[PDB]
RNA sequence: AAUCCGCCUCCCAACAAGCUCUGCGUGGUGGGGAAGCCCGGGUGACAACCCCCCGAAGCCAGGGAGCCAAGAAAAGCCUCUAAGCACAACCUGCGGGAACCCGUACCGCAAACCGACACAGGUGGGCGGGUGCAAGAGCACUCAGGCGCGCGGGAGAA
RNA sequence: GAAUGCCGGCAUGAGUAACGAUAAAGAGGGUGAGAAUCCCUCUCGCCGUAAGCCCAAGGGUUCCUACGCAAUGGUCGUCAGCGUAGGGUUAGGCGGGACCUAAGGUGAAGCCGAAAGGCGUAGCCGAAGGGCAGCCGGUUAAUAUUCCGGCCCUUCCCGCAG
RNA sequence: AGCCGGUAGCGGGCGUGGAUCCCUGGAUGUCCGAAUGGGGGAACCCGGCCGGCGGGAACGCCGGUCACCGCGCGCGCGGGGGGAACCUGGGGAACUGAAACAUCUCAGUACCCAGAGGAGAGGAAAGAGAAAUCGACUCCCUGAGUAGCGGCGAGCGAAAGGGGACCAGCCUAAACCGUCCGGCUUGUCCGGGCGGGGUCGUGGGGCCCUCGGACCGAAUCCCCAGCCUAGCCGAAGCUGUUGGGAAGCAGCGCCAGAGAGGGUGAAAGCCCCGUAGGCGAAAGGUGGGGGGAUAGGUGAGGGUACCCGAGUACCCCGUGGUUCGUGGAGCCAUGGGGGAAUCUGGGCGGACCACCGCCUAAGGCUAAGUACUCCGGGUGACCGAUAGCGCACCAGUAC
């Protein structure tokens, strides 16, 4: 069954998202087929805040080889919400 | 469906054949996709191991090497003989393996 | 060109012999073909249109088997055909085949 | 998860009802979804946790599916 | 069906006005801001931010004239009415809420595209500064910007 | 032992032709085991209706950073569009879709053809045409009309008023 | 009794309270694909209706449902697409051979198409063809390279009969009886549905008199044996010696319904895996064998002359099939025209006629014996990495 915690996979851990914390833009990695509303919902049940904005954007699977062996990473999908003004996510302040 | 194996852990074996014939202990370890058994203290090997945190001062090791497990023979606990295996069913009836030489349990 | 939707009649494929000369029971040396080649014979196929049950239904039939429609018609009589399509009573006659 | 406490979880799951049963895989998939953030920021030494509560999710879930099949 | 559109008649207006839409200017406000000098950053600086000239192929635009070869459709939009409905509905103004999916890196006249190659070939659209040469997108030099072309060093025959 | 046989390996020509535009170089300093070839400075030259800048195709991570130099690079290599890893692409207003239709395609009705199939007013699909609401600046190593800041705007839902 | 796939490591766990693993059944099963709400450049996009979630009306997500065609009274049932060969049907070449080439051959092959299925086709005489005969069909041997066909060239090539394999026969239409329903030209009507009846070549049936009054038995259903999809038991060797290693050599033994074969440090009946001989299924599949049920089956004279498959037979024209190429050309089939009869009917025995016989067309079904090999197993005077499949290896891949 569907549960917001099949929405927001994990955290994205980068210089680039944790410069986000201070104006209250959280970044996770989501499930890829997820949309904004659905997000919207799913971050506002998992960590108790009122989502404002929210930005996504699709991130491919880097090309990768192991010897002989030519492959791929997944395919993933990022997404930025933003909370309510003063609002925080504790888990992800973290850091 | 399994590979057979007529010795198990830690059973105690003559080792029949090879270097270490003659030898007895107890099978510390059964490795079937090898079909292997590693015998305690028998079959002895020097290894290399780079200075490293798990081994500073470096040198060498001695880790014992598998045995086909065929060179390896099960010692019956009741009459002490090396022995074949032959399967019994008990009342229950599990089946047991028997010295074959007397009848008894090996376990 | 096509099948009769009464007797199922279709084109048939047929050789067309060309052959010069004299025939044997005529005194001739005998036949020789000078020709074979595919050809289509078709049914004679025609038109038939006809009212029934105030609907006007057309049959495509060879002409062989055009007295075959109106008896169709005739046996119609004994059948709950009004207010039916076209599409539909052409259904019920041919079933009555 | 130790087998005796796989049937346990059968028994106490096959117990429930359907809302008890969703109520419980969510509050699992919660406490997945925990554990994935542990991983990723390396503080899950405990590592088969897991697969095991994926699994436990599974169970719950193949369980509430046999309570509505009928 | 129609109060709309077409057609006929009458009255008033008619290179106007009015109404309407767009361009440009101004406009609360918000920004930027050189050389040079210090180590992309600081300063210059409270930076100044003004006048004149040239001036489009762009804009006002659905502008104007001339010509013959006589120059898409459909929705948006306005208006008309029909079933209906007229406590509805629609229009206008204001307020609060709501606003999904895909693309977005980088090359892009080329060493990243088409040519088996980091190939003197081929690749549609826009911008493309200054001076001088009658003009110009020509030519020469040159700005911003970008390059010296991924073997070199000598030698000074045919 | 031969088939200008077939597959493979290795010779010869030969240290030979060539190293891909005749726009062009020089020096100092740095780094490194190693430097004509990488970095920095100054000097010199070349393009400048381009050999600069922005879009669309096509390409598909080639972008930015760290660590590397076996091979790839016509030489060298400490460098690189190369190897390893990590980061990086943010939109109600840009583009396309939830709008329109063009050729054409498809195709209720319908027509035709041994089978497969071929046609076909409507409708539907089909765009680089129509329609539709965002400008200036700041910020990152790397995105920005997308984030931020300022000033503007669109539709939809609900309500209130006329 | 180990285990968390190839797969080691880091980092963590599981298992005699029976894990991993194997077999069976079930659950879950994103998106695309016949692909089927609609669209589309497959794996993306956009909707309607019902229900749910969120603060939820806009927005989004979750569950259910929505294509088209056929058949039967909006609802039911079915179809669609795939499958290596095999199979039937609808279409259907050419090289080549003829030492040229056209008829002819290649060949009804290659190939396209439709359809079926574990097979398919065919099948219960309007047969054969000379026997006073046989007795559905299929398939093998033979008949026979015969008979014949043939620019009587090149070539092509039957059938009956005989020996075998398998074995099996059924259901209808019509007469006539009854019933429901419909029609207008009102019944002794016509017509449609359903039920009854009937099914054959010594012709059979119908109807009207007379006489007579339990056995067989499925190809459908049910149970079961057997079989498949995992498995399990399974005899007998020690010592010395050379050697890195014994299974070699030596000494003394033992098993054998097992001395097939593969492993183990070299060459092993007795060490391991096996082998001979045995054993084994809760579940699913099969079940042509055994048992049971059900459907269905079954008389004789005599009379009547009602019925016995129609655009059919039959004749002609054009063709195909057959060994038959226009031939003395019948037979089977049928595109065109014409066009019957109901046994005193009709078709056939190679033009035709007579005679003498054979057989019952114009409705349908039918196991088995036959074909094939994607799949599993067994076995090779089969290959052994230029071989053998294109591929022993991450190949229908790189390119
Ligand atoms: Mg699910
Ligand atoms: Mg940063
Ligand atoms: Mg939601
Ligand atoms: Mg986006
Ligand atoms: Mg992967
Ligand atoms: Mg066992
Ligand atoms: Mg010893
Ligand atoms: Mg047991
Ligand atoms: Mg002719
Ligand atoms: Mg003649
Ligand atoms: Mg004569
Ligand atoms: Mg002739
Ligand atoms: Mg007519
Ligand atoms: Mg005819
Ligand atoms: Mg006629
Ligand atoms: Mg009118
Ligand atoms: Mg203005
Ligand atoms: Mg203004
Ligand atoms: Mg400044
Ligand atoms: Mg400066
Ligand atoms: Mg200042
Ligand atoms: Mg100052
Ligand atoms: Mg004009
Ligand atoms: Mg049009
Ligand atoms: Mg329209
Ligand atoms: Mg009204
Ligand atoms: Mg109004
Ligand atoms: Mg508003
Ligand atoms: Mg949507
Ligand atoms: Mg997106
Ligand atoms: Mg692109
Ligand atoms: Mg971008
Ligand atoms: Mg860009
Ligand atoms: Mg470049
Ligand atoms: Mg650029
Ligand atoms: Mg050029
Ligand atoms: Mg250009
Ligand atoms: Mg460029
Ligand atoms: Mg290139
Ligand atoms: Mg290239
Ligand atoms: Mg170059
Ligand atoms: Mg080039
Ligand atoms: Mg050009
Ligand atoms: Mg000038
Ligand atoms: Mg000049
Ligand atoms: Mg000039
Ligand atoms: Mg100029
Ligand atoms: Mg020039
Ligand atoms: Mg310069
Ligand atoms: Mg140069
Ligand atoms: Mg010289
Ligand atoms: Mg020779
Ligand atoms: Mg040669
Ligand atoms: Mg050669
Ligand atoms: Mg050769
Ligand atoms: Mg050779
Ligand atoms: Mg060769
Ligand atoms: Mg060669
Ligand atoms: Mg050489
Ligand atoms: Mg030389
Ligand atoms: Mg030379
Ligand atoms: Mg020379
Ligand atoms: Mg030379
Ligand atoms: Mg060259
Ligand atoms: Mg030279
Ligand atoms: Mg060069
Ligand atoms: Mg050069
Ligand atoms: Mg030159
Ligand atoms: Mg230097
Ligand atoms: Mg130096
Ligand atoms: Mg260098
Ligand atoms: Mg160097
Ligand atoms: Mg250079
Ligand atoms: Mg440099
Ligand atoms: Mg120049
Ligand atoms: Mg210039
Ligand atoms: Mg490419
Ligand atoms: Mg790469
Ligand atoms: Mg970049
Ligand atoms: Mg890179
Ligand atoms: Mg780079
Ligand atoms: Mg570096
Ligand atoms: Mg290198
Ligand atoms: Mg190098
Ligand atoms: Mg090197
Ligand atoms: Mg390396
Ligand atoms: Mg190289
Ligand atoms: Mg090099
Ligand atoms: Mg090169
Ligand atoms: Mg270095
Ligand atoms: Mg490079
Ligand atoms: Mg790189
Ligand atoms: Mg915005
Ligand atoms: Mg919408
Ligand atoms: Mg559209
Ligand atoms: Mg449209
Ligand atoms: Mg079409
Ligand atoms: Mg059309
Ligand atoms: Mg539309
Ligand atoms: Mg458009
Ligand atoms: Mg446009
Ligand atoms: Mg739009
Ligand atoms: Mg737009
Ligand atoms: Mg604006
Ligand atoms: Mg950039
Ligand atoms: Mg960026
Ligand atoms: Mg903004
Ligand atoms: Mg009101
Ligand atoms: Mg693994
Ligand atoms: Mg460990
Ligand atoms: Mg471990
Ligand atoms: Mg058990
Ligand atoms: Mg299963
Ligand atoms: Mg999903
Ligand atoms: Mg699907
Ligand atoms: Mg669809
Ligand atoms: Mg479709
Ligand atoms: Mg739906
Ligand atoms: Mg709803
Ligand atoms: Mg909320
Ligand atoms: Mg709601
Ligand atoms: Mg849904
Ligand atoms: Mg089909
Ligand atoms: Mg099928
Ligand atoms: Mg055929
Ligand atoms: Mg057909
Ligand atoms: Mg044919
Ligand atoms: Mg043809
Ligand atoms: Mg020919
Ligand atoms: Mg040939
Ligand atoms: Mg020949
Ligand atoms: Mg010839
Ligand atoms: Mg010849
Ligand atoms: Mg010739
Ligand atoms: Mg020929
Ligand atoms: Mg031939
Ligand atoms: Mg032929
Ligand atoms: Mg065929
Ligand atoms: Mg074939
Ligand atoms: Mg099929
Ligand atoms: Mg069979
Ligand atoms: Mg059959
Ligand atoms: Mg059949
Ligand atoms: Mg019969
Ligand atoms: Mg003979
Ligand atoms: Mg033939
Ligand atoms: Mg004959
Ligand atoms: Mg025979
Ligand atoms: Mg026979
Ligand atoms: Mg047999
Ligand atoms: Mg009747
Ligand atoms: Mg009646
Ligand atoms: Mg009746
Ligand atoms: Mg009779
Ligand atoms: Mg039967
Ligand atoms: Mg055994
Ligand atoms: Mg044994
Ligand atoms: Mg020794
Ligand atoms: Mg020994
Ligand atoms: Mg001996
Ligand atoms: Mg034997
Ligand atoms: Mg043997
Ligand atoms: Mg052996
Ligand atoms: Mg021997
Ligand atoms: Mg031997
Ligand atoms: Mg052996
Ligand atoms: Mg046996
Ligand atoms: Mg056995
Ligand atoms: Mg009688
Ligand atoms: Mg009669
Ligand atoms: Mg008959
Ligand atoms: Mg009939
Ligand atoms: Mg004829
Ligand atoms: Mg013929
Ligand atoms: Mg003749
Ligand atoms: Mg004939
Ligand atoms: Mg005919
Ligand atoms: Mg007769
Ligand atoms: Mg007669
Ligand atoms: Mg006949
Ligand atoms: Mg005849
Ligand atoms: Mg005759
Ligand atoms: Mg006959
Ligand atoms: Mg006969
Ligand atoms: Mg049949
Ligand atoms: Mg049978
Ligand atoms: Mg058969
Ligand atoms: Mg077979
Ligand atoms: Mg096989
Ligand atoms: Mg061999
Ligand atoms: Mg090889
Ligand atoms: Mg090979
Ligand atoms: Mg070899
Ligand atoms: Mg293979
Ligand atoms: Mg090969
Ligand atoms: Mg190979
Ligand atoms: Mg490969
Ligand atoms: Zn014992």
């Amino acid at each position: 069954m569907k549960t917001a915690y099949d929405v927001i996979l994990a955290p994205v851990l980068s210089e680039k998202a944790y410069a986000g914390f201070a104006e209250g833009k959280y970044t996770f990695w989501v499930h890829p087929k997820a949309t904004k509303t659905e997000i919207k919902n799913a971050v506002e049940t998992a960590f108790k805040v009122k989502v404002v904005k929210v930005n996504t954007l699709h991130v491919r699977g880097k090309k990768k080889r192991l010897g002989r062996y030519l492959g791929k990473r997944p395919d993933r999908k990022k997404a930025i919400v933003q909370v309510a003004p003063g609002q925080k996510i504790e888990a992800l302040e973290g850091l | 469906m399994r590979v057979k194996m007529h010795v198990k852990k830690g059973d105690t074996v003559l080792v029949a054949s090879g270097k270490y014939k003659g030898r007895v202990g107890k099978v510390k370890e059964v490795l079937p996709k090898k079909y292997a058994v590693i015998v305690e203290g028998v079959n002895i090997v020097k290894k290399a191991v780079r200075v490293s945190p798990k081994y500073p001062q470096g040198g060498f090791i001695e880790k014992e090497a598998p045995l086909h497990a065929s060179k390896v023979r099960p010692i019956c606990p009741a009459c002490g003989k090396p022995t074949r295996v032959r399967k019994k069913f008990l009342e229950n009836g599990k089946k047991i393996r028997v010295c074959a030489k007397c009848g008894g349990a090996l376990d | 060109s096509k099948v009769c939707e009464i007797s199922g009649k279709r084109p048939i494929v047929a050789n067309s012999i060309q052959r010069r000369g004299k025939a044997k029971r005529e005194g001739g040396v005998g036949k020789k073909t000078t020709g074979i080649s595919k050809r289509r014979q078709y049914p004679n196929l025609q038109k038939v249109r006809v009212r029934v049950a105030g609907q006007e239904i057309t049959f495509r039939v060879a002409a062989s088997h055009i007295p075959k429609v109106y008896e169709l018609v005739e046996r119609a009589k004994g059948l709950k055909l009004e207010g039916l399509s076209p599409k539909e009573i052409k259904k019920e006659l041919l079933k009555l085949l | 998860m130790k087998l005796s406490e796989v049937r346990k979880q059968l028994e106490e799951a096959r117990k429930l009802s359907p809302v008890e049963l969703e109520k419980l895989v969510r509050e699992k998939k919660r406490e997945l979804m925990e554990l994935r953030f542990q991983a990723s920021i390396g503080q899950l030494s405990q590592n088969h946790k897991i697969r095991d509560l994926k699994r436990q999710i599974a169970r719950l879930l193949t369980v509430l599916n046999e309570k509505r099949r009928q």
